[PDB]
């Protein structure tokens, strides 16, 4: 589908 | 509480994840 | 100094004594030579111990200085249920 | 106006990420310490990333706060914040000579350097006794200089010799010194092969660990130990060296005469019980390099088998560089077999735990060149990672040019090895992405999905930094268990038993109970040892409840039967007084011997069926390297035991709300030589006597009060 | 209770960088949950 965006990534 | 708007917005998502958790895995 | 060397003794702590022991000796003294000093001068079985020298075994037949013993190296003294002569044999019995 | 001030600063942390901000902050801080909003402060430092100035302006009556406040942030935060809020918290302790609960940081750092400057900075004697308590609890050991006053007890204090002694001071206060048959776990009275011979060995080993005593093996026990047949005869000689647990006197004493042995098995058990004896000691002498070192090349591959892991548990997390020089050649030996090779890959990484030794690397990363495909189909080449992840435990980005090293290596090995060496390198981190990608490679459906098992573990090692990502991991391995493939979900209930070692929680207890009479007989085994794991050393009481029960469902099955003694044995662990958790210090510092030695037997439980269930059972000796005890000694200043009276209960959360709130609640009181459960806080309930560090856990030194009896 | 949506209790109560970063987490690793039960259910 699509890698969710975590908090950590959201950067 | 200059993380008030950031808390509400994250717990809402805590809760429509979970809703959509419960959902797909069904448990009802 | 003058070909003495004061091995670190360490003794097991059932015999409530000095933790640490200093024991001067000579170095071409044999392995035997050695654990019998440490059995008659801290008190105990010639032929009930094991001495762990230099974190290597102490070997009997060959003399110190061929086991690569040195100034301040530390000696551990195990002791024994039986006998390293007997222990074998009665194991033997045990088969 | 306070709102209107709030929302200044939050303006200004806002407008920082997009000169007189200096001076709106340097007023702005001083005005929450004032009126005790000491959190929104801190939060004003995390954002604008000006933590440095934060420690000058602190005061004595607010130190606290604000460090448990920042020590609290770091496990949710990335790196490099990290790094940052552990040196200014630890900046902030040191500046109120406050060394003890600056060392637990500086610990937490890994800052070897640091740890030794925290050390020899303090100049109260009393104060270094209880850092050395500390370290020595960690495995962490400091080469002090001879000019440092009161050098022996330091040093004796930090190689935990006077650790036997302790213990059996605490049997004999707690009248537990009783040796227990394992026919008294069992019970079978009220029930309505040399498996079970080994079973029963082991059981024997686990109840009656680190006592020294016992009715079946310090009796004559050659009719027990032939008893066993083939490799069980292997661990139960081993298993005698389980009893004299950090007794590398007595133990030594009592294992010799098994060393004279004309039968391998027993030779090399001894061998292995040896290394078990001196597992978490350190003494001066090395008597288990001086008793293992001539057998690591031994003809015979059960001699190297014992030798090898016993000296690894001996010297486990003590990066020795001499033992590491005698170990490594074992591998590249031509007569060493690929089970030789892979004990010595696990005794190499946990002797050289988080260091990052570039010897051990090389030399792994050799030895699994040279093994062919073929030779890596063998389930014992899965431990040449684990010793190669173990070296780099921890150390998070420091992997990625050994991931490169992995990259020619052929597939399915190199997925494992990839997967096995990125877990141990983010172990007890919460890092999320790397948990996302574990579980990205948990998703796909597959021999080839080997290393789905090894990403099972992965998210439990990495998520056990920190409740909330144990709890959530939780979850994600009941959605694993629901929906994996077989292989999947094999490894579930061993990342269940890894998050919750020690900590018998009921929903997990529930849990694996489910899945205990599975159809497929790998997942029964892994979740009846997980039972037996989550409750080790618990002494729980409904847990044995289950296991008898188990026992009765599972009798006409050996292996089911055989994991249930298992289990059964490690549920009583050390007659409930010694836990398998690898965080101590109120679960906020992981030791990396104990996660080497849980990583070590979960990891070959990937393979139950042939490593435990087969001729390598003795790998559950690896759990020794995480035996510690769950322990609360008061010592005067002397180091004489100290009766005192203190409050036991259940940890409670402090960071946040105002005023000096209760850290523990249902308490009750006891005297002080007492077992903390898991979670469970000790503190004084009298004001007679002021602890040298806070954490009441483990060996505490207190002393005398001059406020009281004023 | 709720059984299945049960959640950790997260700390402290008053709204800081803390209970943010605990809410994310919690966040975070819902979020890897849809995804993996979203991936295994097609």
């Amino acid at each position: 589908v699509s890698t969710a965006v975590l908090s950590i990534t959201a950067k | 509480s200059t993380y008030s708007r950031q808390i509400k917005q994250v717990e809402d998502d805590i809760q429509q994840l979970l809703k959509k958790i419960n959902e797909l895995t069904g448990i009802k | 100094t003058t070909g003495i060397a004061t091995i670190e003794v360490f003794l097991p702590p059932r015999l409530k004594k000095d933790r640490k022991n200093l024991l001067e000796t000579r170095l071409h003294i044999t392995g035997r030579e050695l654990r019998s000093k440490i059995a008659e001068t801290f008190g105990l079985q010639e032929n009930y111990i094991k001495i762990v020298i230099n974190k290597k075994q102490l070997q009997l037949g060959k003399t110190l200085e061929e086991q690569g013993v040195a100034h301040n190296v530390k000696a551990m003294v195990l002791e024994l249920k039986q006998s390293e002569e007997d222990a074998r044999k009665n194991f033997q019995l045990e088969e | 106006g306070h709102e209107y001030v709030r929302h200044l600063a939050g303006e200004v942390a806002k407008e920082w990420q997009e000169e007189p901000l200096l001076t709106l902050v340097k007023e702005i801080v001083p005005y929450n310490m004032a009126h005790n909003a000491e959190h929104e402060a801190c939060d004003l430092l995390m954002e604008i990333e000006q933590v440095d100035m934060l420690e000058k302006d602190i005061d004595e009556n607010a130190y606290a706060k604000v460090c448990l406040y920042l020590t609290s942030c770091v496990n949710y935060v990335p790196e490099p914040e990290n790094s940052a809020l552990l040196r200014c918290a630890l900046g902030v302790f040191r500046k109120f000579s406050r060394f003890p609960e600056a060392l637990r940081l500086a610990l937490m750092l890994n800052d070897m350097e640091l740890v030794e400057d925290i050390f020899t900075s303090c100049k109260d004697v009393v104060v270094q006794k209880q850092m050395a308590f500390m370290l020595g609890r960690h495995g962490v050991f400091l080469e002090l200089s001879e000019d440092v006053e009161e050098y022996e007890d330091l040093t004796e204090i930090m190689s935990n010799v006077q650790l036997n002694s302790n213990f059996l001071a605490l049997a004999r206060e707690l009248d537990i010194m009783e040796p227990k048959v394992p026919d008294d776990i069992y019970k079978t009275h009220l029930e309505n092969s040399a498996r079970m011979n080994l079973a029963s060995s082991f059981v024997n080993g686990f109840v009656n660990a680190a006592f020294g005593q016992d009715k079946l093996l310090t009796d004559d026990g050659n009719k027990w130990l032939y008893k066993n047949k083939d490799h069980g005869m292997l661990s139960a000689a081993a298993s005698l060296g389980m009893i004299l647990l950090w007794d590398v006197d007595g133990g030594l004493t009592q294992i010799d005469k098994y060393l004279y042995s004309s039968e391998d098995y027993i030779k090399s058990g001894a061998l292995l019980a040896c290394g078990i004896v001196n597992s978490g000691v350190r003494n001066e002498c090395d008597p288990a390099l001086a008793l293992l070192s001539d057998y690591v090349l031994h003809n015979s591959n059960t001699m190297r088998l014992g030798s090898i892991f016993g000296l690894g548990l001996a010297y486990a997390g003590s990066n020795r560089e001499d033992v590491l020089t005698l170990l490594l050649p074992v591998m590249g030996d031509s007569k060493s077999s690929m089970e030789v090779a892979g004990v010595t890959a696990l005794a190499c990484g946990m002797i050289a735990v988080g260091s990052c030794n570039g010897d051990v690397t090389s030399t792994i990363l050799q030895t699994i060149m040279e093994k062919s495909e073929t030779e890596l189909k063998d389930t014992y080449a899965r431990w040449l990672p684990l010793g190669l992840g173990l070296n780099h435990l921890g150390k998070g980005e420091a992997i990625e040019a050994i991931l490169a090293a992995l990259e020619v290596v052929s597939e399915p090995f190199r997925s494992f090895a990839n997967t096995l060496v990125d877990v141990c390198a983010y172990a007890g981190s919460g890092n999320v992405l790397k948990v996302q990608q574990l579980l990205h490679i948990c998703s796909e459906h597959f021999d080839m999905g080997a290393h789905q098992g090894v990403a099972v573990l992965g998210i439990a090692l990495i998520a056990m930094g920190e409740e909330i990502g144990a709890e959530m991991a939780l979850r994600t391995f009941g959605h694993l268990l629901r929906y994996g493939e077989p292989t999947l979900r094999r490894a579930v209930p061993l990342a269940l038993a890894l998050i919750s070692v020690s900590n018998p929680r009921l929903n997990i207890l529930d849990t694996l109970s489910k899945f205990s009479h599975d159809a497929d007989p790998e997942v029964s085994y892994n979740s009846i040892f997980a039972m037996g794991m989550v409750g080790s050393g618990t002494n729980n009481a409904r847990l044995a409840a289950m296991l008898r029960q188990l026992a009765q469902y599972h009798a006409k099955d050996p292996n089911n039967l055989f994991m249930v003694r298992l289990a059964q044995g490690l549920t009583h662990l050390g007659k409930g007084t010694l836990t398998l958790c690898p965080y101590h210090s109120d679960r906020q510092l992981m030791s990396q011997v104990a996660v080497a030695g849980l990583l070590t037997v979960l990891v070959s439980f990937l393979d139950v069926r042939n490593i435990i269930l087969g001729k390598s059972h003795y790998v559950l000796y690896g759990l020794v390297a995480a035996m510690q005890p769950r322990m609360l000694v008061t010592f005067d200043e002397e180091l004489r035991p100290l009766p005192v009276s203190v409050r036991v209960g259940q940890a409670v959360d402090v960071v946040g709300q105002a005023g000096k709130p209760k850290t523990i609640t249902g308490f009750q009181t006891h005297t002080t030589p007492v077992l903390l459960a898991h979670g469970e806080r000790a503190e004084l309930a009298t004001e007679e006597f002021l602890p040298v560090t806070p954490i009441l856990e483990g060996f505490v030194i207190l002393r005398k009060n001059p406020n009281y009896d004023l | 209770p709720d059984a299945a949506s049960k959640l950790p209790l997260v700390t402290p109560h008053t709204q800081c960088r803390l209970k943010l970063l605990k809410l994310e987490r919690i966040k975070d690793y819902l979020l890897m949950e849809e995804e993996f039960i979203r991936n295994q259910e097609q």
